RNA sequence: GCGCAAGACGGACCAGAGCGAAAGCAUUUGCCAAGAAUGUUUUCAUUAAUCAAGAACGAAAGUCGGAGGUUCGAAGACGAUCAGAUACCGUCGUAGUUCCGACCAUAAACGAUGCCGACCGGCGAUGCGGCGGCGUUAUUCCCAUGACCCGCCGGGCAGCUUCCGGGAAACCAAAGUCUUUGGGUUCCGGGGGGAGUAUGGUUGCAAAGCUGAAACUUAAAGGAAUUUGGCGAAGGGCACCACC
RNA sequence: CCCCCCCUCCCGGGAGAGCCAUAGUGGUCUGCGGAACCGGU
RNA sequence: GCAAGACUGCUAGCCGAGUAGUGUUGGGUCGCGAAAGGCCUUGUGGUACUGCCUGAUAGGGUGCUUGCGAGUGCCCCGGGAGGUCUCGUA
């Protein structure tokens, strides 16, 4: 955003995974539910968080495919869209960013989704950037400490 | 080959039996579903066998799917 | 005379699948019955392993793995050798082919 | 199997089958004596009611309508009653 | 199996052999027979009102505590309606159909539907006109709909 | 590498799994209408099965009138392979491929098997609904519900075995209960060409669609399965007249 | 003399929501009987 | 009112105390949890472990050792000694 001289400052863009980690995750005999919401934080920064989930078998479990129903998926997709714009619209980017590090979010998603259908991993898996509000100078200059 | 002295030294392994029964223990090992099948057929209870716990855990039949 | 109980596919209950376009080739063949194989490959093989193992930045890294699913056609899935003829009655056996290597 | 017994077949055996199977036909459905602790008076249901039932003294609701039985409300006592 | 759709299907009511009331009952037919009136009175169809009381009032059907059946019940009383219950509902169901129909003209599936319907309402309404409940020159047509509700 | 515009499209998840009368159907969400199955001690009481006339739908290609034309690509233009290629191959490439209407009503539209109903073996799986029962999990207690497991019931796409039975056989729980031949009802076949041709009718702007012979000619044309025949098919064995 | 180490073996001790016998202890279930029954508030 | 059996949770002094707080999806009489201080008889014995994270020594994830398969071993502190831990091989 910004070179104040023979040193250049960045800011946050995006968010991806490795599409060899991606290309592993989905495997068959269990079902892929994808959730794109549109949510803005508390400052103009318009973010298109994407999500990734399976299923999986029981340690007892003899059925090898393990489905699930369409409402259930309905309804994790909404516990998934539901979590993730309630965790951006009350804070800044500046420590969701942070919370971002870890996977907090997929945590909790995951712990959400323990009544619908057990799932193992939820992934954003894909960050965009839609919208960024006026250039500032002072929010740069505080990011870099 | 059909051999008639049948490996002389295990032919009279086959003839040597042992002191003991081999079958007449004194503890028995059976779930409580053989004693109820036991209890009605002629008799009751026995002297020389116990219930023991009732092995049902999860299930049998490992996963294959 | 037929030669299969089914008619070379999956398709039961269906009356239509999906036609997908093979690899090798550019024939469109319907789904069930182009022969689909899944391969799971490194990105170097037995020759630049070294190379990439000592002459590294970083230490203790696993080398990334290449995925591609890949759809045959029977022509081409036959002049590739992925599949072979058969006897009449071993034809019947849906066992999948041994797998130690 | 070819030497069986149709005319005395065992209650097992009758039971298992389907209820339009029987050697007669007889329906597998029964009807209930429900009450709670709340109120003091006693109504009669059917298993599978399939409505919503509200106690006769604007007590709570009772019977849930759903595919087969009636889910009872929590802290009820119900017996079966024949003749 | 069905009718129209080439499906198969068992599954309905099983009457129990013993033909007479249970003795837990203490209803009389009196007080069935005002609760079926109060029913009716209340905007209710002979479809509903043995599920009401069977539900509630724990009477098995009304064939053993009385000896009528519900529809010979309010036609005896005179409150019975002038046109069959399950020939009313094929009609609504053809008149949404129908409604459906007259903005989205390429829903072909539903013109299928609204054909089967039709069918199946002119196949009752023969068996009523020939068992003697409508008029000889009654006739369903498409446009009346508003008067037939 | 960063942004913009246009069109088509819905990978992996995707299965001998689901729905629909068939053709056919896949990004999330919102609205409208419909349906099979399971449950029922609700309702009417023979309202039932198949069908000449007639009627709806009907893949892609096919034509007419608008909008768009990203990509693939009949016709056409060009270059090499070739003895000869206006074929295989490669680069461009109009009509079409897309949507909104107006038409044709055609396939290997195949399960090459019409529909309804009854009966005659077994064995595990899968999808739906209902029902019974130990035990884990949404952390440790109480209940309802999801997820897991052990069974049962009904309908549905299918799977495996067999001297039920049948067929010429390939094979079939139906392609069975058929000389010991009769459950009900529609369409259709009479040796192979001529020939789905000419003609007459009929529908369509057209392309073409339905009905549809005769004259002449032949003793064969065809269905299933074995041993050698050959493969510009696969997979094995041997040989210093093969090699290293 | 090297190293910093890291690993293995023979012993002692600390922590845990393991199990088993004994105390502080709290509830669930089962057997018998109410001199004999039919209705009205 | 007689009446003995079958089982269960917590404490390993008791009291305050299942108080605050945490807590879950729908609820509930609820899972999780030491005390500040006090009153005193002044606080039960045998028994093996323990890779990392999350949320028990449960449950769910996920490893290290030699290419690979099975072992031994992998909580902490205090002593001693030694230095390629055992069997098979895409
Ligand atoms: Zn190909």
């Amino acid at each position: 955003e910004d070179v104040q001289g023979k040193n250049c400052l960045t800011n946050f863009h995006g968010m991806d995974l490795t599409r060899d980690k991606m290309c592993s995750m989905v495997k068959k005999w269990q079902t892929m539910i994808e959730a794109h919401v549109d949510v803005k934080t508390t400052d103009g920064y318009l973010l298109r968080l994407f999500c990734v989930g399976f299923t999986k078998k029981r340690n007892n479990q003899i059925r090898k495919t393990s489905y699930a129903q369409h409402q259930q998926v309905r309804q994790i997709r909404k516990k998934m869209m539901e979590i993730m714009t309630r965790e951006v619209q009350t804070n800044d980017l500046k420590e969701v960013v942070n919370k971002l590090i870890p996977d907090s979010i997929g945590k909790d998603i995951e712990k959400a989704c323990q009544s619908i259908y057990p799932l193992h991993d939820v992934f954003v898996r894909k960050v965009k950037m839609l919208k960024k509000p006026k250039f500032e100078l002072g929010k740069l200059m505080e990011l870099h400490g | 080959i059909s051999i008639k002295l049948q490996e002389e030294e295990r032919e009279r392994r086959d003839n040597y039996v042992p002191e003991v029964s081999a079958l007449d223990q004194e503890i028995i090992e059976v779930d409580p579903d053989t004693k109820e099948m036991l209890k009605l057929l002629d008799f009751g209870s026995l002297s020389n066998l116990q219930v023991t716990q009732p092995t049902v855990g999860m299930n049998f039949k490992t996963p294959r799917g | 005379t037929k030669k299969r109980r089914n008619n070379g596919r999956a398709k039961k209950g269906r009356g239509h699948v999906q036609p997908i376009r093979c690899t090798n080739c550019a024939r469109c063949v319907p789904k069930d019955k182009a022969i689909k194989k899944f391969v799971i490959r490194n990105i170097v093989e037995a020759a630049a392993v070294r190379d990439i193992s000592e002459a590294s930045v970083f230490d203790a890294y696993v080398l990334p793995k290449l995925y591609v699913k890949l759809h045959y056609c029977v022509s081409c899935a036959i002049h590739s050798k992925v599949v072979r003829n058969r006897s009449r009655e071993a034809r019947k056996d849906r066992t999948p082919p041994p797998r130690f290597r | 199997p070819l030497a069986k017994d149709l005319l005395h077949p065992s209650p097992e055996e009758e039971k298992r089958k389907h209820k339009k199977k029987r050697l007669v036909q007889s329906p597998n459905s029964y009807f209930m004596d429900v009450k709670c602790p709340g109120c003091y008076k006693i109504t009669t249901v059917f298993s599978h009611a399939q409505t919503v039932v509200l106690c006769v003294g604007c007590s709570t609701v009772l019977c849930q309508p759903t595919g087969g039985k009636a889910r009872l409300t929590e802290g009820c006592s119900f017996r079966r009653k024949q003749h | 199996g069905r009718m129209h759709a080439p499906g198969k299907g068992l599954s309905q009511s099983a009457l129990p052999y013993r033909r007479s009331v249970p003795t837990w009952l203490k209803l009389t037919s009196d007080d069935v027979k005002e609760q079926i009136y109060k029913l009716a009175k209340k905007g209710l169809t002979p479809s509903q009102i043995g599920v009401i009381l069977r539900d509630s009032h724990g009477v098995a059907q009304v064939r053993f505590v009385t000896g009528n059946k519900i529809l010979r019940i309010l036609k005896s009383k005179g409150l019975a309606p002038d046109l069959p219950e399950d020939l009313y509902h094929l009609i609504k169901k053809a008149v949404a159909v129908r409604k459906h129909l007259e903005r989205n003209r390429k829903d072909k599936d539903a013109k299928f539907r609204l054909i089967l319907i039709e069918s199946r309402i002119h196949r009752l309404a023969r068996y009523y006109k020939t068992k003697r409940v409508l008029p000889p020159n009654w006739k369903y047509e498409s446009s009346t709909a508003s008067a037939l509700v």
